[PDB]
RNA sequence: UUUCGGGGGUACUCGAGUGGCGAACGGGUGAGUAACACGUGGGUGAUCUGCCCUGCACUUUGGGAUAAGCCUGGGAAACUGGGUCUAAUACCGAAUACACCCUGCUGGUCGCAUGGCCUGGUAGGGGAAAGCUUUUGCGGUGUGGGAUGGGCCCGCGGCCUAUCAGCUUGUUGGUGGGGUGAUGGCCUACCAAGGCGACGACGGGUAGCCGGCCUGAGAGGGUGACCGGCCACACUGGGACUGAGAUACGGCCCAGACUCCUACGGGAGGCAGCAGUGGGGAAUAUUGCACAAUGGGCGCAAGCCUGAUGCAGCGACGCCGC
């Protein structure tokens, strides 16, 4: 009874990354852009709906997005400090 | 720590006979004290306390256990009144008394404490023993040949045994079948005042 | 130091620390020779110096003084630098 | 080095034990990966219970039971099954059934009448 | 064998000495911390992992050195200088590996992008070992897969305070290098001058967090006792070696305060571990018994250690029964 030299493991399905859609506001820095993400949440106590925005920096390699541009983002591995997002596709332009 | 004071004193103070054979009670119904004839202002609090005192000092129970029984009966999905009445009647001393084997609740309590009874063939000496649904109680030969046990068993002409209790033989073998109902128990006093007092 | 085991461990740690420091210094000197050769800008003398350096790094990795992954990265970088320069 | 564990439960005068799979470096009552059995010394028949499939899986993956755990596995037959030497033999003795109080009462009433 | 001073072997047994495993486990405390520290939910195509289980090929050879023991000096002391001497699984060359690691060439899938996977293929180079035992045998090397143990990143949640309005220069982003196991201004050189801010930045005050406990019908308010899971610390402040694993409590080096011994040459310390002593206050205990069961550490086993633990004494401090 001789076993094979290779014993394959179980194919772990690749995980999913968070996806975000927002509007870019500044691109003057080279090949890196910041996008605003709009989120709506109910107040824990009173119940009035509150609108809040968060600032996140994405990754680019051509600087194809101008000011006031709508793009899409999704989570990725770290690249720089506080920068953890990448550009996937441009949707609308103006 | 049981109560060692005079028994007729409490019946006189509460104004309702407790043992039922108290000649002094009917001789003098007014309460003791120098000014026992003075009128007393009406007070729902007063009557509520009086009912509690009557019940507790008639069953000879300690108020810590009485409060615990109230809490258990109230939490029980039944109605507080009849649940408390049944759980308090389930006391072993009251069981043996209402079986006709004992002429006084204090007699039952003392004999049980001295351990003159057998339950399920296992020796038990606890006046506060819990008798659940569909149980059995036995008696030992030492108690059978004991003097007062005899006099009691061949002089058992007291109030008729209730539905849930019943004797079957000369050995005084007691039984319990089901949960009694309020009307079938038909015990003195009223528990609405007690439950209101505790709800307060 | 209160237990004979502790004193024995101190002695063994001192001696084998001297050993590990010696071997690490040897590898550091080899890497320094690599760096001097690269800065000078040699090709064939480089070829055999990096061959010897890879041999020494593999020796260290097998001996456990340095991690196999660390040695692999070291010698991958060596080959990288040789090819680009 | 996963090992089978026994964890003390209950008050002082009546110990109870949980057959647990957990790392050796943890505490006696530390975090438990899984619970598979129990042990009650106080009862003179010493009631036993083990999850057969889980125990076999753990032995196959390579857990090392302690001495009392190994004794329990041998007596229950899980060790015998895993090793394959004698086979699967059940040496456990079942709890002596308590006779039905219903029929105790029926016999007592018949005797009374 | 004997003179009862003692002379040899035996390994049953073993003082001290080399060599393995352990010592980061277990146990204690809540000063610091308003932070990815904690809860909750994911990612790791960016990772490591002794002992354990299960497969693959093996496990050749040569050599130097030392403790120990003996002689000897300082000195009460610890400890230490000099000479002689010896064995191992202690130490060091060489035998191959092609399941491992780079470099140049060359194809299929995914998208989540570098690129990953397909162990893709191709030419060159390199990587290791120890025996004892005759018994329920353990070990030595590289690699495939399990389970445990971990490391790093991210969305959301949880005190008061403008009688605290600007802050920051490795600060923000990119290239070439070093860095570690790992991606990363993690570090360095050169470029661009930004980034965070009234949806409260930067400051000031207080506090370990959670499953829970008390109260309350419910929302809500107070709180972190014991038990259980994480984080930080070991007289105060810095640093590093070892290791698979380090805030390394009873491991190491340095700077400060205190105490102790002293032959005045010189040396030793960290009870926030278990008992116990001084002070604080209103107050919280005995310098107790055992490995009888469970766990842990070492050894093939017998076997040894365990103030973990299991119990005892003291306190109407609480609940329950007579
Ligand atoms: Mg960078
Ligand atoms: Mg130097
Ligand atoms: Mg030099
Ligand atoms: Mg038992
Ligand atoms: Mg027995
Ligand atoms: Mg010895
Ligand atoms: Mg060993
Ligand atoms: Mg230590
Ligand atoms: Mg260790
Ligand atoms: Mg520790
Ligand atoms: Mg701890
Ligand atoms: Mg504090
Ligand atoms: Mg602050
Ligand atoms: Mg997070
Ligand atoms: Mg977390
Ligand atoms: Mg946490
Ligand atoms: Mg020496
Ligand atoms: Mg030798
Ligand atoms: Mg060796
Ligand atoms: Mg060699
Ligand atoms: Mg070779
Ligand atoms: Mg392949
Ligand atoms: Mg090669
Ligand atoms: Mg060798
Ligand atoms: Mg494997
Ligand atoms: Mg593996
Ligand atoms: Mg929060
Ligand atoms: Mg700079
Ligand atoms: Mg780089
Ligand atoms: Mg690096
Ligand atoms: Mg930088
Ligand atoms: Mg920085
Ligand atoms: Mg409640
Ligand atoms: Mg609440
Ligand atoms: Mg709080
Ligand atoms: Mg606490
Ligand atoms: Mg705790
Ligand atoms: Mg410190
Ligand atoms: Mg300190
Ligand atoms: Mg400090
Ligand atoms: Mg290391
Ligand atoms: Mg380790
Ligand atoms: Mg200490
Ligand atoms: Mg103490
Ligand atoms: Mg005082
Ligand atoms: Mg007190
Ligand atoms: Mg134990
Ligand atoms: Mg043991
Ligand atoms: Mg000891
Ligand atoms: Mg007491
Ligand atoms: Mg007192």
């Amino acid at each position: 009874q001789k076993g094979p030299k290779y014993t394959p493991a179980a194919e772990k399905p690749r995980g999913r990354r968070k996806t975000a859609i927002g509007y870019v506001v500044s691109d003057k820095m080279q090949k890196t852009i910041v996008v605003e993400l709009e989120d709506r949440k109910s107040h824990p106590l009173y119940g009035k709906i509150i609108r809040t925005t968060k600032k996140v920096k994405a990754h680019d390699e051509n600087g194809e997005a101008g000011i006031g541009d709508r793009v899409s983002l999704m989570e990725t591995r770290p690249l720089s400090a506080t920068k953890r997002w990448r550009l996937v596709e441009i949707l609308e332009k103006a | 720590a049981r109560y060692t004071g005079p028994a007729t004193r409490k019946s006189r103070r509460l104004g309702v006979d407790l043992v039922g054979g108290d000649q002094s009670f009917e001789k003098r119904p007014y309460p003791p004290g120098q000014h026992g004839r003075a009128r007393i202002k009406e007070s729902e609090y007063r009557q509520q306390l009086q009912e509690k005192q009557k019940a507790r000092f008639s069953y000879g129970v300690m108020e810590k256990q009485f409060r615990r029984y109230y809490e258990e009966a109230n939490r029980q999905p039944g109605k507080t009144g009849d649940n408390l009445l049944r759980i308090l009647e389930s006391r072993l001393d009251n069981v043996v008394y209402r079986a006709g084997l004992a002429r006084t609740r204090r007699m039952a309590r003392q004999l049980v404490s001295h351990g003159h009874f057998l339950v399920n063939g296992v020796k038990v000496d606890i006046p506060s023993y819990r008798v659940s649904q569909y149980d059995i109680i036995d008696v030992k030969e030492k108690s059978l040949n004991t003097l007062p046990f005899q006099i009691a068993r061949e002089t058992a002409g007291e109030r008729p045994i209730p539905s849930w209790l019943q004797v079957v033989g000369e050995r005084q073998r007691i039984l319990v079948h089901q949960l009694p109902e309020r009307a079938q128990i038909d015990v003195p006093l009223t528990e609405q005042l007690i439950v209101e007092l505790y709800s307060k | 130091a209160n237990i004979k085991s502790q004193i024995k461990r101190i002695r063994t740690n001192e001696r084998r620390r001297l050993r590990n420091q010696s071997v690490k210094s040897s590898l550091r000197t080899a890497i320094r020779g690599f760096r001097e050769a690269v800065d000078a800008g040699d090709k064939d003398k480089a070829s055999e110096l990096l061959h010897a350096t890879s041999r020494k790094l593999d020796k260290a990795a097998s001996k456990g003084v340095i991690h196999p992954n660390q040695a692999a990265n070291k010698k991958s970088a060596l080959a990288l630098a040789l090819n680009k320069l | 080095a996963v090992k089978i564990k026994l964890t003390r439960l209950g008050k002082i005068r009546n110990p109870q034990y949980r057959i647990i799979v957990a790392d050796a470096r943890t505490r006696r009552d530390g975090r438990a990966i899984e619970v598979i059995g129990r042990y009650h010394p106080k009862e003179e028949p010493s009631l036993i219970q083990i999850d057969s499939e889980r125990a076999q899986y753990w032995l196959g993956v390579g857990a090392q039971p302690t001495e009392p755990v190994l004794a329990l596995l041998k007596i229950t037959g899980d060790w015998q099954k895993f090793k394959g030497l004698p086979g699967a033999e059940g040496t456990l003795k079942v709890k002596e059934p308590k006779p039905s109080k219903l029929d105790l009462f029926n016999a007592a009433l018949a005797e009374a009448e």
